């Protein structure tokens, strides 16, 4: 019969979970955001559609930090994203409190994973309406991850989600091939600003505002920090230039 | 309700014209046994605040973790975390004072005497005290335990009232703190010769000096002292 798509933990005859798949639609309908792993860190960037001139510039920040070494960006239902970071922040505090060492990115990833997967087990809750890109530097390197509404997640070399995920994923695949030796923190920052300007075409109608953040063992000391002022402008230019 | 085990003695402090100074030796006693010597009892929070703690060391280490967490938390979703919205000494104090009182009210205190020293964003000096009972107060000079009896009298001879703050210089002030530490080494049987000193100046910022030592002590006259009254040799 039918109706398999009205309740969250229900398996359709083909073994799928429609509500989760619908949530994904909500993710695809959102702003585009990415993650670029580099030789000693990771860079995060996202598109911020300027609905109007009334929006105070540079204010409505979207990228989020967890603990002091993890960065998180997401596309889809924004509030759902904050909810997931909040959980991650508790998840992290808990880990550090018992083990003393700040939480490893892989460990942190499973924390979010298990929690998100949890919301696909009962019909009393709704799956998350976002795909999250997050990562950081730890005891053994940098790590980049992307988590889907199904609770699925893997480690990436580069990742993108949202409206222009294809443009981005395309630009990202190039970089991966033409840089087997690995990009650099400084380079990844400009590269990111570009992938974002390109992926903005799938939304070229509204004006936007770029946002970048990075976590590099050498550029930030393994701590997550936002790109501001000069370094930011230098990247906007590198993008605005190659967009022509 | 508990009972302290490993403890730290005095924490002295005072404010001068441009900031505040605070010091505490590096000892961690276990009753009469001077067990640990590499104990830092001065907790810097941010760069405009230093928290000096005395009492149970295990409880101190706990307050240490709370403080680091306070910073991590203040950073969340805060774009002005290193500017207009960075932690102030008064915020750090009100928080600790809140905790101390709640814990004493649950009959399970954090066995400490704390002194929060720093400079507010508008330049004002901040110096306040809080202990296991939740009691709080401010004064141009502040000291805990033994220092309350020997350090305050000395330090007060420099800054006796509010009007003396602007007349006192870091040089004069630091001199007093350092002499007070020497006196405490003379009469406090739970003190160490090595200590840490920190200055929070509204212009020069935070200066944190480690591994200091009591110097210029007078002990020579001890050779003339023999017997306890009538003995001559």
């Amino acid at each position: 019969g039918t109706g398999y798509d009205l309740s969250n933990s229900v398996f359709s005859p083909d073994g799928r979970n429609f509500q989760v798949e619908y949530a994904v639609k909500a993710v695809e309908n959102g702003t585009t955001s990415i993650g670029i792993k580099c030789n000693d860190g990771v860079v995060f960037a996202v598109e911020k559609l300027i609905t109007s001139k009334l929006l105070v510039p540079q204010k409505n920040v979207k990228i989020q930090v967890v603990d002091r070494h993890i960065g998180c960006v997401y596309s889809g239902l924004i509030p759902d994203g904050r909810h997931l970071v909040n959980r991650g922040r508790e998840e992290a505090a808990s880990f550090k409190k018992l083990y003393k060492t700040p939480i490893p990115i892989p460990a942190f990833a499973d924390r979010l994973g298990q929690y998100v997967q949890a919301h696909t087990l009962y019909n009393s809750v709704r799956p998350f309406g976002v795909s999250t890109i997050f990562g950081g530097v730890d005891k053994n390197g940098a790590h980049l991850y992307m988590l889907e509404p199904s609770g699925s997640y893997w480690g990436y070399k580069g990742a993108a989600t949202g409206k222009g995920r294809q443009s981005a994923k395309a630009e990202l695949e190039k970089l991966v091939d033409h840089h087997p030796e690995g990009l650099s923190a400084r380079e990844a920052v400009k590269q990111a600003a570009k992938i974002i300007y390109l992926a903005h075409e799938d939304n070229k109608e509204k004006d936007f505002e770029l946002e970048i953040s990075w976590c590099s063992l050498s550029e930030t000391n393994g701590l997550h920090k936002f790109v501001k002022g000069d370094l930011l402008q230098e990247a906007i230019d590198f993008a605005q230039k190659e967009i022509n | 309700t508990q009972q302290p085990i490993v403890t730290g003695t005095s924490v002295i402090s005072m404010k001068y014209d441009n900031g505040v100074i605070i010091a505490a030796d590096n000892l961690g006693s276990y009753g009469s046994l001077l067990r640990f010597n590499g104990v830092e009892r001065l907790i810097p929070v941010g760069d405009n605040t230093v928290v000096g703690i005395s009492g149970d060391i295990s409880d101190m280490q706990h307050i240490e973790r709370l403080l680091k967490d306070l910073v991590t938390e203040n950073a969340y979703d805060n774009p002005l975390a290193d500017a207009e919205e960075a932690l102030e000494p008064s915020y750090i104090f009100e928080y600790l004072a809140t905790v101390m009182y709640q814990r004493r009210s649950k009959m399970n205190p954090l066995w400490n005497a704390i002194i929060v020293a720093g400079v507010q964003s508008n330049g004002d000096q901040f110096l306040r005290y809080v202990n296991l009972l939740g009691v709080t107060y401010s004064s141009p000079t502040l000291a805990t335990g033994f220092g309350a009896h020997m350090a305050n009298p000395l330090l007060r001879k420099v800054v006796d009232r509010e009007s003396d703050i602007p007349k006192t210089t870091v040089q004069v002030a630091e001199e007093a703190i350092v002499n007070a530490m020497r006196v405490l080494y003379y009469r406090d049987a739970r003190s160490s010769r090595n200590f840490s000193l920190a200055i929070i100046d509204k212009n020069t910022g935070l200066t944190f000096k480690k591994n200091l030592q009591v110097e210029n002590m007078k002990w020579d006259f001890a050779k003339d002292i023999k017997g306890y009254g009538t003995q001559k040799i």
